[PDB]
């Protein structure tokens, strides 16, 4: 089922990126009628605008520059229950960097009950030149080699140990 | 001269069975259930046969001397109250007049009376009820403990319901409450999961959940299932416990408490199964056991052309060819069985008219021996043998269908049969299968006899109410498939609550014709029947059963792998490493840091465990390695690491057989068993059981290969029905009536689809899934309504057409099921005696250590009295030391006790605040009188109090529960916590526990139960290794699937806690069926071949189901295996400790 | 027939309140707008009945001329009780009293009938 991913922080310069966006029912058997609103203020300014909206089956861009021609959509397909609104960036440029808030405006349906639900995932995402490797994958890598290095050190110890004294033992007799 | 002739005709057997055949019509009568006007003449023949047998008897006995010999007899008294019965009934009579037409079931009765041997018979069953004695008071005190444990925990949590959040007309919860009654209603205002009679149960923990968005969780209204299944008041957590101690849809109430509590009492549920379902089962058989082993032996040791026809038959047999046409034969017969078994529904009509052709030779090969056989064995010498007179009926029954129905085509396979006198087990079970209408034809006949009076019995209480309005049990407004309106049915449910199948059909009777009539009803169904199915599975089992520097080098290794140290750390690394595949499920994109640390982790283990293998090498020598079991296990899982480590490192390596092998993962756990002892030997154990496993288990697939080709007869292709997919309804088959027709309404609209059952009688692999379904009990229903449905091959199946094809699973329950498990367990404990007798007589599940600590605990049987005290000089000392010691000061204590057990019991949910407020005080006194004996008991004996065990208990629970109210007052002065408070005063059932003290009878099973302990121990450790390999599977495999029917969001494989909890679940064949269900789906639309899923990569809903068979048959059997280890346990220390 | 559990003859003194007491028993649970309750008088045996009391979706009194204001409603249904009161009783109230209740989903209808003769 559906499992609620965060984004990447990191978009890097004239690549792609995809901006994850999952926002699942708490019930999955459910039938909502869900659609979604993206705003995003660029990395020093404080305002919220909006950039997309997506619909029944329909993605309609706003008319900001910064992402003209250069978003598509990428969450679920043919759904009208769409339960992960992502949305793709080709080309990200520099000014693909600030706060990205994902409106989640969701429409459940019941026996005689329409419930209106809205989740607002937010999403800050910082455009750079080259992709930075994880600190948690670089410190797990190099402890990983110090973890076999340490452990063959200590094997040998051992069996030197272990050898000197066999060899004490047959020197006996 | 009368009272000569008098008895003159009494001792006759033409009296006798003119008795015996009266009273045979007598209940083929009672069976009619609406017997037409011209019956009253009927009944009354019937009643005067019977007066007249009676004053017969009175006359032979009594001759005014007041019928004092006569009513001597106790068997004379039944007789005496049925025609008092009969002739009131007769005369004026009550306006119960079914109640008492219902007491006229003793006339069958009768018939253990007039029939020989059956007096002796019951009279063994009382005898053996009189030794189940005491263990039926410790289940009671067990399931009253464990249902105030759940009374405390679960109090009103069934009572969950996800309520509305925008109600309007300025309505509130108790405005609604008040004016809504009917279901729809409730529907529209509480969640209410499409297709349930109940409304959703919700959580307020994080983990049980799950309110859908616009629905809080609040406790209004009734609990689920009309309201019988709660822990509200203790009598509802008695029926519970019950229901989870036999087990009888116990994973229904798991899921429900679990979904409405949390997922966290999964450790209650845990407990409750293991020790009291488990526990007093195995105790109650073994005592019944005990008992008839016990009568058994008392009782066996208190006892003791013509010359042309002539040269014909010369040559006919001599060209028999003793040595081999009768191999011939075999051979033939298997053959012939091999091919019967290759029919399955779509068919062509060359692999058709193969078939026809086969049989009729086959048939014709057998026709051909039969009449060479007769002209060389002479004819009276040939009958003379019964193999020759049961193979001819076999021969005409099999050519009746040459030239001149499909169960008459099914009996070709009885021929199978005839391997048994080369096939010793094949042999046992049909010795097994005599012995049952033989030496015990007795104790078949009592049950037999018990079924039909309990059958009529329930028909004629019961069925008048069911048709009175089902429409309390039905929302069609007609029978439901399990009623007691016929008597077919009401014996089918007798039957199935001889089977573990009693509480769903007691929900439907109870609610149509009253709770109490209706527990009675069925608990004395349940008692009766299950002790004498039991006395009669025992009987049958036990009747059956009685420089040179590299060598240096490899010193040093061989140092260093021996080493203590680095065995622990070569199990630590096995542990980690096991464990490390616990947290690879569908949640795993998210928290990416520890995704990376175990991805690097993987590549430390396996350069570790490489290294260990290498130093293995150096150290053993291959010689020595490879001829080990263990080293071969450990080498081949290693080597699958590795091939993993070096195919991923490569690159170009993703590719089908390279992510199918990464699933073998799963298997790291299995390192573990040659390290941990106590899974070794309860290995060693099972590897040694496992040969006489497989002859038996041969024998029973031949037998379910009978079963399962005349399942495919009757049942091939049938089970197609047209459901409309929205609701899930079979169309009424008045329209629609067949595949063609259907598939014009499917063009027509589109939600019909003409779907299977997916376990079916199709070939005779899916008939064997169907028949382990049925044998395990558990799917078996689903299986059954369609069987009774099935009208033909493309025909629409019609409700109940067949109806009789419920004799077919009858006949298959009793024999398979009954018969072939009492093979299994009858050779398993002969192959464990064998085991235990090989090893020197020590048990075979305990180690050196626990079998150390198993002397120093029976030690603990001792029959020493201690010394009691010494008195105190003091005067009052003194004084208060008698009044501690004397023995009605002790039983005063345990009065105290039981009225506390009582006031526990009285607690209920949704009492008055005065009720609370008056129970917290009587709580509060029993408290300070059991901490002011405890004190004066100390203050007696100040030095020597604490030398008895069950003294430190007492001293330890009046601490405990001291601080339960002492916390409960913080708790309220300082903390807002529900949870922790109910799981705090838990606590004062320490105070009941202490009954056990006084007791013998209980202590002594109690004694048994800590005995079997170690053993019990270590084939849990084996169990929950076999649950986590099990475990990691499931959650590599079945996660993702769809959630069709046993998987749902709150239990399922998507990760380790759904998947284990399943997987416990299992463990005792539990829902199984409906787990299985969701895997075997696929081929649209089943399921979604690329589907999302949204947070993950993996596409599709859609399982296996080649891996999802393997994986639930063969946790299915590992399980059963284990289990059967554990009852081996349990019923040996009962031996045991019974003994002494 | 279905259970009604009423009195075959009552005898009330002139003046006093005679409470009718009729007991009807079906399985199920009474549904307030499935549950329907009708009460009639007749002078004699022979006569013509009046509908007096009915119970349908709440017990309306038809208030007839003959008893003036003096019947009353005196029964929870939900019991299975639908007794009705006249108070008062005057000597014109001689003669037969019917219940009859037809109850969803019992398709059956129950029938009380209670002779109600008055003293002197
Ligand atoms: C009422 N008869 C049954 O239910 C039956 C008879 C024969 C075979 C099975 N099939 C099977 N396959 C695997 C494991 C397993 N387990 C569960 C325990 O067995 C039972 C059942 C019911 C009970 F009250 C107490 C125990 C110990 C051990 N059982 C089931
Ligand atoms: C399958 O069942 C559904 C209901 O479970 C049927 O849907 C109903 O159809 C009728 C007429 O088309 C409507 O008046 C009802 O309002 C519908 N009810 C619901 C709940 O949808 C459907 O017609 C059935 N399929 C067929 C082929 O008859
Ligand atoms: C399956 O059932 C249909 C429904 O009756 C049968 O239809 C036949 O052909 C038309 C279809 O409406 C009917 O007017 C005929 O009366 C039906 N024949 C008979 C003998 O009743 C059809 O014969 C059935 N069997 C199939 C299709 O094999
Ligand atoms: C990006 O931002 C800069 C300054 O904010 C602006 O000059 C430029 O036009 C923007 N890019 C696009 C494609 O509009
Ligand atoms: C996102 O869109 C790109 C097109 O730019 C496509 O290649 C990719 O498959 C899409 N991903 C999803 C998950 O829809
Ligand atoms: C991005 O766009 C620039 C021009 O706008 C182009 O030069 C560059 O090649 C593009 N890169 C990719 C990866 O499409
Ligand atoms: C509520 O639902 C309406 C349509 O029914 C929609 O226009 C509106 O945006 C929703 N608001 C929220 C907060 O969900
Ligand atoms: C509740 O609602 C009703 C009508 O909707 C209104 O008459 C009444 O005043 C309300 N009660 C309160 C306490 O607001
Ligand atoms: C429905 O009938 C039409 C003929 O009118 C046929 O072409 C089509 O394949 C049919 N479809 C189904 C699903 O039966």
């Amino acid at each position: 089922g559906c499992v609620e991913v965060d984004s990447e922080t990191e978009a890097v310069y004239g690549m792609t990126f995809k901006i994850l966006c999952i926002s699942c029912k708490r019930r999955s058997e459910t039938n909502a009628e869900t659609f979604t609103e993206w705003t995003f203020r660029q990395k020093g300014t404080e305002e919220f605008v909006k950039i997309l909206r997506y619909e029944n089956e329909v993605l309609q861009l706003e008319e900001d520059e910064r992402f003209e021609g250069r978003v598509v959509w990428n969450g679920s397909r043919g759904t009208k229950d769409l339960q992960d609104l992502s949305i793709f960036i080709t080309n990200v440029t520099y000014n693909h960097s600030g706060d990205y808030e994902c409106h989640v405006y969701r429409l459940l349906f019941f026996e005689n009950y329409e419930h209106n639900t809205s989740v607002v995932k937010k999403i800050h995402i910082e455009v750079v030149d080259k992709a930075n490797r994880d600190m948690a994958s670089i410190v797990s890598e190099i402890m990983m080699y110090v973890l076999i290095v340490v452990l063959t050190i200590w094997l040998v110890a051992e069996m030197i140990y272990c050898y000197k004294k066999i060899a004490a033992a047959t020197e006996t007799a | 001269p009368l009272r000569r002739i008098s008895i003159k005709i009494l001792v006759h057997s033409l009296f006798s069975m003119l008795i015996m055949c009266t009273i045979l019509t007598n209940c083929i009568f009672m069976t009619m259930n609406n017997p037409p006007d011209w019956t009253k003449n009927v009944e009354y023949t019937f009643t005067g046969i019977y007066t007249f047998e009676s004053l017969v008897k009175i006359l032979a006995r009594g001759f005014c001397v007041g019928e004092f010999t006569f009513l001597r007899d106790p068997w004379n008294w039944l007789d005496f109250v049925v025609i008092v019965f009969a002739y009131l009934t007769e005369f004026v009579n009550l306006g119960n007049v079914s109640a008492l037409r219902t007491f006229r079931v003793l006339r069958a009765l009768k018939t253990i009376s007039v029939i020989p041997g059956l007096k002796t018979i019951v009279g063994a069953l009382i005898q053996s009820v009189k030794k189940l004695s005491d263990v039926m008071i410790l289940t009671v005190f067990c399931l009253s403990v464990f249902a105030l444990i759940g009374l405390q925990l679960f109090m009103g949590n069934l009572k969950h319901k996800c309520f509305r959040n925008s109600l309007e007309n300025n309505e509130t919860l108790e405005s609604i409450m008040n004016t809504l009654e009917s279901e729809e209603d409730f529907r529209k205002y509480f969640y209410y999961l499409e297709g349930s009679k109940d409304a959703l149960l919700c959580g307020f923990s994080t983990d049980s959940g799950q309110c859908p968005e616009g629905y809080t969780c609040v406790k209004i209204g009734r609990n689920p299932d009309y309201g019988y299944t709660s822990f509200d008041t203790f009598s509802w957590a008695f029926l519970a416990l019950f229901r989870l101690m036999t087990q009888d849809y116990w994973e229904n109430l798991y899921q429900q408490t679990l979904r409405a509590a949390g997922k966290t009492y999964m450790i209650f549920f845990v407990v409750v199964i293991f020790l009291g379902s488990f526990y007093l089962i195995n105790l109650i058989l073994a005592v019944v056991a005990m008992a008839y082993e016990e009568q058994n032996q008392a009782n066996i040791e208190e006892a003791k052309c013509s010359p042309y026809w002539i040269k014909f038959k010369k040559c006919i047999y001599f060209i028999v060819m003793d040595p081999f046409v009768d191999l011939a034969i075999t051979i033939c017969i298997v053959l012939n069985t091999l091919f019967m078994a290759m029919e399955h529904h779509p068919m062509t009509e060359e692999f058709k008219n193969v078939l026809a052709i086969g049989n009729l030779v086959f048939t014709g090969i057998f026709a051909a021996e039969m009449v060479l056989k007769l002209i060389a064995m002479d004819p009276y010498e040939y009958f003379q043998v019964g193999w020759n007179i049961f193979d001819s009926l076999i021969v005409t029954l099999s050519l009746v269908e040459l030239f001149l129905l499909s169960v008459l085509r099914s009996f070709r396979l009885l021929r199978v049969f005839k391997l048994a006198k080369s096939w010793p087990t094949l042999n046992m079970l049909i010795k097994i299968i005599g012995n049952s209408v033989g030496a015990l034809g007795n104790l078949t006949l009592v049950l037999a006899i018990i079924v039909f009076i309990f059958a009529v019995v329930g028909m004629q209480l019961f069925g008048k109410s069911y048709k009175e309005c089902v429409c309390k049990i039905n929302d069609d407004c007609t029978l439901p498939r399990w009623h007691m309106n016929d008597f077919f049915h009401s014996f089918l449910i007798v039957f199935r609550v001889l089977c573990g199948e009693w509480i769903e059909t007691m929900w439907d009777c109870m609610e149509v014709a009253g709770q109490a009539m209706c527990l009675i009803v069925y608990m004395m169904v349940m008692v009766i029947g299950n002790l004498v199915v039991l006395n009669l599975f025992l009987a049958l089992l036990l009747s059956s059963f009685s420089g040179k520097i590299w060598w240096n080098i490899r010193k040093t290794c061989y140092k260093i792998v021996e080493h203590s140290w680095f065995e622990s750390f070569i199990v630590l690394m096995i542990l980690l490493s096991s464990g490390a595949l616990a947290f690879e499920d569908i949640y795993i994109e998210r928290k990416k840091t520890i995704k990376i640390i175990l991805e690097y982790a993987d590549k430390i283990f396996t350069y570790i465990f490489i290294l260990e293998m290498l130093l293995k090498w150096i150290a053993y020598g291959y010689k020595t390695y490879f001829t080990n079991a263990w080293c071969w296990l450990d080498f081949l899982i290693v080597d699958v690491s590795l091939v993993t480590l070096v195919a991923n490192t490569l690159g170009y390596s993703d590719l089908g057989p390279i992510k199918s092998l990464r699933t073998l993962r799963a298997l790291r756990p299995l390192r573990a068993l040659s390290r941990f002892e106590g899974m070794r030997v309860v290995v060693n154990a099972l590897i040694g059981a496992i040969p006489s496993i497989m002859n038996v288990l041969l024998v029973c697939l031949i037998f379910w290969l009978i079963f399962s080709i005349m399942g495919v007869n009757l049942f091939a292709g049938k089970f197609y029905e047209c459901i409309n997919t929205t609701d899930g309804s079979r169309f009424p088959a008045s329209q629609v009536p067949n595949r063609s027709e259907c598939f014009a309404l499917m063009n027509v609209s589109q939600n019909v689809r003409w779907k299977n059952l997916k376990v079916n009688f199709d070939n005779v692999g899916l008939g064997y899934l169907s028949l382990l379904q049925v044998a395990t009990f558990k799917g078996w229903t689903i299986i059954m309504y369609a069987a009774v449905d099935s009208v033909n091959v493309d025909k629409q199946p019609k409700y109940e057409y067949s109806l009789y094809m419920y004799i077919y699973f009858v006949v298959f329950i009793i024999f398979g099921s009954f018969f072939t498990l009492n093979l299994f367990i009858g050779v398993i404990i002969d192959n464990f005696n064998q085991q235990k007798k090989k090893l020197g007589g020590q048990d075979i599940f305990m180690t050196e250590e626990q079998k150390k600590y198993y002397n120093a605990m029976k030690k603990l049987g001792s029959k020493k009295p201690q010394k009691p005290i010494p008195r105190p000089g003091n005067k009052i000392q003194g004084c208060i030391f008698d009044l501690v010691t004397n023995q009605a000061f002790d039983i005063s204590i345990m009065v105290l006790i039981c009225l506390n057990m009582v006031t526990m019991m009285v607690e209920k949910e949704g009492q008055s605040q005065h009720m609370t407020e008056v129970l917290y005080w009587i709580n509060v006194v029993f408290i300070i009188l059991f901490t002011g004996e405890c004190v004066l008991k100390l203050i007696s004996l100040r030095h020597y109090y604490f030398t008895v065990g069950w003294n430190i208990f007492d001293f330890v629970v009046v601490i405990i529960s001291i601080v339960g109210m002492f916390l409960a007052d913080l708790i309220e002065t300082y903390f807002v916590s529900p949870t922790l408070f109910r799981v705090i005063r838990l606590a004062r059932i320490g105070r009941i526990l202490r009954l056990v003290k006084g007791a013998k009878g209980i202590r002594t099973l109690l004694f048994a139960l800590m005995m079997s302990l170690p053993a019990l121990f270590n084939i849990g450790l084996l169990l929950f290794l076999v649950m986590f390999i099990y475990a990691i599977f499931g959650m590599s495999n079945f996660a993702y699937v769809k959630k069709e029917d046993g998987i749902n969001d709150m239990f399922n494989f998507e990760t380790f806690g759904n998947s284990m909890i399943c997987l416990f679940q299992i463990t005792t064949s539990a829902g199984w069926d409906g787990l299985l269900a969701p895997i075997l789906n696929s081929k649209p639309p089943d399921c979604d071949p690329k589907k999302v899923h949204p947070g993950s990569s993996v596409e599709g809903d859609c399982g296996n189901p080649s891996v999802g068979i393997f994986y639930f048959v063969s946790y299915i059997i590992i399980s059963f295996l284990v289990v059967v280890n554990m009852y081996i346990a349990v019923i040996l220390e009962n031996f045991s400790v019974a003994t002494e | 027939s279905m259970e009604v559990t009423v009195p075959a003859t009552l005898n009330v003194l002139n003046g006093s309140d005679a409470r009718l007491p009729c007991t009807f028993n079906s399985c199920y649970t009474v549904n307030h707008k499935q549950f329907s309750l009708n009460w009639t008088y007749q002078e004699c045996n022979n006569c013509s009945e009046e509908m007096f009391l009915q119970f349908r979706m709440k017990i309306i009194n038809l208030k007839l001329e003959r008893f003036q204001d003096r019947v009353e409603f005196s029964g929870n249904p939900s019991k299975y009780d639908v007794s009705v009161m006249l108070r008062n009783v005057q000597p014109e109230d001689e003669g037969i009293y019917n219940c009859y209740i037809m109850n969803p989903p019992d398709r059956h209808r129950g029938h009380g009938k209670i002779h109600l003769q008055v003293l002197m």
